[PDB]
C-alpha cells in the first residue's frame, strides 16, 4: 500500500532536514577535511588555507567521487519513481542500497565486528 | 410490496360511494 | 486511551441519525396523500444502540378511506425539531477537532 | 443522505403538478359532451404509487378514471342523442375537484419548505470543523 | 544527469508559473472561453510548485550554511 | 406512540351489521 | 508518485463538469417559455468520465407540452440547479483543502 | 463560465420585459377604433427564439400581430362606419392578456434568482484555495 | 431519463382520424 | 441558424385550432429557418 | 527583466478601468428619470488598451416613452453586477501579484 | 449644456397632452 | 449592449403620422 | 427577418 | 504624495492609484532592505574569518 | 521558456548568499 502524497512529500522533506547529517557520515567528506586538515598542521602555516577553503574543496572532491553512487541512485530508485514503476518504499529501497555498497566497500571487519 | 391508489378526493371517501375503480380499490392492499 | 472513538464521543453517530430520521419525516409528508401508506417512524434508541428501528406510527386520528396513517402537523413539528437537533450535534462534533487541532498544534 | 431527501420531495413535488393538471382538465371538460377520440370524456385521476420496502419517493404509476356514470340529459333534438332523446356528460364533481385544486396546491408548497429546510441543514455540514 | 534533474524540476515550476499568469491575463482581458475555476486551479498549482521551490532552496542553503560553518 | 406492526385501516360501512 | 493528478483527485475536474450543468440547467431556466425548445440535460458519469481521460442530452417530459413543444418543467429545473449548486460547493471545499494540505505539508506548518 | 448565465438570464430580463411593455400596449388599445397610421390597431405578440446547436441565449427577433380577425361592432352612425354600418376593433382577449401577465412576471422573477444564485457560485469559486 | 432522440411534440388535434 | 421560434405565453399554448398565431410563425417552432 | 509592468501585467490597470466603469453605469441609473439623457457606456477593450499603451451610447432596447431617456435600469443593474463581480477578481489578481514578489525578495 | 425637464408621469406621455410648458420642452432636446 | 457613436434619437408619438 | 415582423418607423 | 493628496480630499485621486503605489513602494523598500541585509552578512562573513 | 519574474528574483537573492 503506497503512501499519501501528503506523506510522501512530509517524508522526503524530511531527509532535506538530515542532509548534512548524511555528509558528514555516510559520505566521503569526513575522510578529505581530516588528511586536509592534518596536512595544514603539518606545514608550519596555522590557517592560511583556512577552514571555508578547506570545506569548498572537500565538498567538490566528495562530489566527483560520489557520482557513482548518486547515478546509480538516480537511475535505478529516483527514475523508476518518476515514471510510477516502483512505489515509494521499493524506491527508497532502491536508493539505499548502492549507498550500503560504497560503506561497506571502504569499511573494515573488525570494525563491522 | 407496493401500495398504491387515487389520492385526494376520490379516495378520502366512504366505501360506499363507488368513485374508486373496483381494481384500483385493490392495489391499496398489498401487491408485488 | 486517546482514541478517535473517545475522543468524538457519540456525536460521530448522532449526525447519522438526525439524517437518516429527516429522511422518513419527508417521506412521511410527501406520501401523506398516497392511500394505503403507513406513517413510519425512527427509534432513536434503536440507532442509539446500533453505534454502541423503522416502526410504525399509531394514528391519532382514524383514517377516511385512504389508509394513510400521516399527521402533516406531526410531521412538520417532528422536522422543525430534529433540524434544530442536528445543527447542534454539528456544532458539538464539529467543536470536537477544534479542540483537538488545538491542543495537538498549541496555537 | 439529504440529497436523497431532496428526490422524494422533488417526486412530491412532480406528483402533486400532475394531480393539478388532471384537475384543471377537469374542470375545463365538465360540459363537454363531444371529443377528439369518439368517448365521452371521463373525470381523470392520477394514481400515486410508494414502493416501500430510508427515503421511498412517490410515483404517478397512471391516470386512472373515475368508475360513475356518464350524467344522461334529456336533449331530444340534440344531434348526438340516442334513441331515448339522453346525451351524455362527464361524471366530473365541482366539489371535489375543488378539494384536488386546495388540497394539491397545499401539498405542493410544504414539500418546498421540507427542501429549503433540508437545503439548510447540507450547507451547515460543509461547515463543520472549518 | 543531477544536473537534469533540476532543471527539469525548475522548468516545471516556470511552466506552471506561465501557464497561471496566462488564464489571469486572458480572464482579466474579458475572454469569454475562460472559466473562474481553471483560473483558480491554475493559480493554486503555480503557487504549492513556488512554495516547494522556495523550502526546497532554503533546505538546501541551510545544509549548506552548516557544512561551511563547521570547525575542521 | 410507536408499534413494530402497521396500524389497520379504518372501516365505514354503510351497515356495521355486515364488517 | 507525486503529481498534481494524483494529488487533487478527481475534484480538479468534477468543479469543471459542475459549471456545466449549472449552465444547462439555467438556459433551461431562462428559455423556459420558448416554443420548440427542448429541455436538455449532461449526463454526469459520462462527462466526468470524458474529462477524466481526453454533446448534452435530451430530458424526457413527465406531461405532454400544452402546445408549444416546449418540455422545460419549470418545477423540477429548479431542483437540479439547487442540488448541483450545493454539490459545486461540496466539490470546491473537496479541491481547495487538496492545495491546502500540500502547503502544510511543503512548509511543515 | 458562470458569467455566460449573466448573458442567458440578463437577456431573458429583456425578453420578459418586452413582452411585458407587449401587454401593456394590447391592455390599453382593447378598445381603441381609431389609429396614427391608418390602420386599425392588432393585438401584438413578440417571438422567442433559441439558437440551440452550452449556453443558449433567449432573444426577441421581433413584434408579430395577432392572426385573429378584428372584432367587428355594428355602429351605423359612426363617422367610421362603412356601407353595412360596421366598425372594427382590436382583436385582443383580456383571458389570454392576464396569463401573459401573469407568466412573464414570473418568469422575469425566476431569472433573477438564478442570476443571484450564480453570482454567490463565483464568488466561493475566487476564495477556493484560501 | 435523460434520453439521446428530442422528444416530439405534443398533438392537440379535433379529430384522431385526421392526426 | 437552426433555430426555433415562435409566439410565448398564452397564444401558442391553446390549442391549434384556434389559429391565432400566424401560420408563418407558427411554422418555425420545429426548427425551420 | 525585472519591473513592475512585467510583474503586475495588466491587472495594474484592469482595475482602475473598472473604477470607471462603474461610475459610468452609476451615472445611468442615477439618471434614469432625467429626460433627455442618453445611457452612455464604456467599451473595456479599447479603454484597457489606451491606459496600456498611452464614453459611447448604448442602443436602446425600445423606444422611449417620451421622455428622451433611453436608460434601461434592469440592464444597468446586471452591468453593475458582472462589473463588481469582475473587479474583485482583478483586485484578487493584482493584489496576488504583489504578495508573490514580496515572497521571492523576502524568500519565505 | 444641460438636459431638463419634469420627470416621470408629465414626460412619459405623447406630446398631443400637452402638460408641459413649452419652455421646459425645448430644454430636453440639449439647449439651455 | 449595443455601444454606438452616435446618441440615439428621441421617440415621436404623434397623433397623426402624417403630420410629422 | 421574421415575415411578419413589425417596423418600429412610421409607416 | 498620492497619499497626501487624497487624505487631504483632492477628488482627482482614486484609491486604487494610492493602493498600487503604495504597495508598489512597498516591495521596492523591502527589495533594498533585503539587499542590504545580504550584503551585510556577506561582508560579517568575510571581515571574521582568521588570515 | 524565459523564466518569471518570482523565479528570476528567486534566483538572484541566491546569489546574494
Amino acid at each position: 500500500e503506497d503512501y499519501s502524497v501528503t506523506l510522501q512529500i512530509l517524508a522526503l522533506m524530511t531527509m532535506l532536514g538530515f542532509l548534512p547529517a548524511m555528509v558528514i557520515l555516510m559520505t566521503s567528506f569526513t575522510r578529505i577535511v581530516v588528511v586536509m586538515s592534518i596536512l595544514r598542521q603539518a606545514m608550519g602555516l596555522q590557517q592560511t588555507p583556512s577552514n571555508q577553503v578547506i570545506i569548498g574543496i572537500a565538498l567538490f572532491l566528495t562530489f566527483f567521487v560520489m557520482s557513482p553512487v548518486l547515478n546509480e541512485i538516480n537511475d535505478k530508485a529516483v527514475q523508476p519513481y518518476l515514471n510510477e514503476q516502483v512505489t515509494a518504499r521499493e524506491a527508497f529501497d532502491a536508493a539505499q542500497a548502492p549507498m550500503k555498497a560504497f560503506m561497506l566497500k571502504q569499511t573494515r571487519i573488525k570494525d563491522l565486528e | 410490496n407496493m401500495v398504491a391508489g387515487i389520492p385526494g378526493a376520490l379516495s378520502n371517501q366512504p366505501p360506499a360511494d363507488a368513485s374508486i375503480p373496483q381494481d384500483v380499490a385493490q392495489m391499496k392492499d398489498g401487491s408485488v | 486511551a486517546i482514541s478517535f472513538d473517545n475522543a468524538l464521543g457519540i456525536h460521530q453517530h448522532t449526525v447519522g441519525v438526525r439524517e437518516r430520521n429527516a429522511e422518513v419525516i419527508s417521506t412521511n409528508i410527501a406520501q401523506a396523500n398516497t392511500p394505503g401508506y403507513k406513517a413510519r417512524g425512527l427509534d432513536f434508541a434503536k440507532e442509539l444502540q446500533a453505534a454502541t428501528d423503522k416502526l410504525y406510527r399509531l394514528p391519532t386520528q382514524p383514517d377516511t378511506g385512504d389508509g394513510n396513517t400521516v399527521d402533516l402537523d406531526l410531521e412538520r413539528n417532528l422536522f422543525m425539531q430534529n433540524q434544530i437537533r442536528h445543527q447542534a450535534s454539528l456544532d458539538f462534533l464539529g467543536s470536537k477537532f477544534k479542540n483537538l487541532t488545538k491542543a495537538i498544534k498549541g496555537e | 443522505s439529504l440529497f436523497n431527501v431532496f428526490n422524494v420531495t422533488g417526486s412530491a413535488m412532480s406528483a402533486e403538478s400532475v394531480r393539478l393538471n388532471t384537475t384543471s382538465s377537469n374542470l375545463a371538460n365538465a360540459d363537454s359532451v363531444s371529443s377528439s377520440a369518439k368517448d365521452t370524456y371521463k373525470a381523470r385521476h392520477a394514481v400515486f404509487g410508494a414502493e416501500l420496502s430510508d427515503t421511498v419517493p412517490v410515483k404517478v404509476m397512471g391516470i386512472v378514471e373515475s368508475d360513475k356514470p356518464l350524467s344522461a340529459e334529456y336533449n331530444p333534438d340534440h344531434p348526438l342523442a340516442n334513441e331515448e332523446g339522453y346525451i351524455y356528460k362527464p361524471n366530473v364533481n365541482v366539489m371535489e375537484e375543488m378539494a384536488n385544486m386546495i388540497s394539491a396546491s397545499r401539498a405542493y408548497q410544504t414539500n418546498v419548505q421540507v427542501a429549503d429546510s433540508s437545503k439548510q441543514m447540507l450547507l451547515r455540514t460543509l461547515q463543520m470543523g472549518q | 544527469d543531477f544536473n537534469d534533474l533540476l532543471t527539469k524540476a525548475i522548468n516545471n515550476v516556470n511552466t506552471l508559473q506561465k501557464a497561471s499568469g496566462d488564464l489571469q491575463t486572458r480572464f482579466d482581458r474579458g475572454d469569454a472561453d475562460v472559466s473562474l475555476s481553471d483560473v483558480m486551479i491554475a493559480r493554486n498549482k503555480s503557487s504549492v510548485a513556488f512554495d516547494a521551490t522556495v523550502q526546497i532552496r532554503n533546505k538546501l542553503v541551510e545544509a549548506y550554511k552548516d557544512l561551511m560553518n563547521m570547525p575542521v
